[PDB]
RNA sequence: GCGGCCGUAUUGCAGUACCGCGGCC
């Protein structure tokens, strides 16, 4: 296999449901995911590439860590997420 | 314990969120009680009261602003009625993670005419019979409830629902 | 201009003008 990330501030979500206009996406997204902490920005493009995939930026990597095992596969506008660390940091919390 | 003061709220954070609205954040205060919200005229769209220990949701200015309410993690058992008077363009409550038991205790949102998101995930009345058969038919302008859509497929068997017999005894327990 | 339904392809590690295509109602 691949190798595991360590705990990370950045959540990277994928599998999402690609029908859900981004502005709505990242409306939702906020909501569901601001129980575990506060959210510093989430990036979602609509582009073949990225599409269907989103990297919510947490504050806390407790919140993330948290965000992560809590909802793993949850069912989001009916598809199950897909959830792991980012592979890189975020550049917003660059020092 | 904490009071939300004018203070409290003048020196927290004010600004654009991730989906380019002004929210102020109130998180993790451990306010017990609403108050004072009157000391932010109207400015923001958003604010995000999660991680406190309210008990209920009431005492509202009116703030027409306001359209989205965080209210992730308190403790919340009951919601005061007519509060479309005060925050009559609330478009998502999000109660993830509060104590609301009952399918009766909904009652107060129903006068939202734009309140088209919902969450009641971890809460208890999210598991009480018919819930999501409920939610369609009492709120017929609710789109989004827990992250899932509510479809007009879903509302019409709802409705088909509630006209029987055992529909119809449903609906008078709730009440 | 504004929707509804159905199907199909992409499962992709990023920093954004915008975002796949097709069939029915
Ligand atoms: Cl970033």
């Amino acid at each position: 296999g691949a190798m595991e990330m360590l705990p990370n501030q950045t959540i990277y979500i994928n599998n999402l449901n690609e029908k859900i206009k981004k502005e709505e996406l990242k409306k939702s997204l906020y909501a569901i995911f601001s129980q575990f902490g506060q959210i510093l920005d989430i990036v979602a493009l609509k582009t073949l590439k990225m599409r269907g995939q989103a990297f919510v930026i947490f504050k806390e990597i407790g919140s993330a860590s948290n965000a992560l095992r809590t909802m793993q596969g949850f069912p989001f506008y009916d598809k199950p997420m897909q959830i792991a660390y980012s592979k890189s940091d975020s550049d917003i919390v660059a020092k | 314990m904490v009071k939300l003061t004018p203070e409290l709220i003048n020196q927290s954070m004010q600004y654009i969120n991730p989906v380019r609205e002004r929210e102020l954040d109130l998180r993790g205060y451990k306010i017990p009680q609403i108050e004072n919200l009157g000391a932010t005229l109207d400015q923001f769209d958003t604010i995000d009261l999660s991680d406190n220990d309210l008990r209920k949701l009431d005492n509202l200015p009116h703030l027409p602003r306001l359209k989205t309410l965080l209210l992730n993690n308190n403790r919340i058992l009951r919601i005061s009625e007519g509060l479309e008077e005060a925050v009559p363009n609330l478009g998502s409550i999000i109660l993830t993670g509060n104590n609301l038991q009952e399918l009766s205790d909904l009652e107060p949102l129903v006068g939202f005419t734009k309140l088209e998101t919902i969450s009641l995930l971890i809460n208890p009345v999210s598991t009480k019979p018919n819930y999501r058969e409920y939610m369609a038919y009492k709120f017929p302008q609710l789109r989004l409830l827990d992250f899932r859509k509510i479809k007009q497929k879903d509302r019409q068997a709802a409705q088909e629902f509630f006209r029987t017999k055992q529909g119809k005894d449903v609906l008078k327990e709730i009440s």
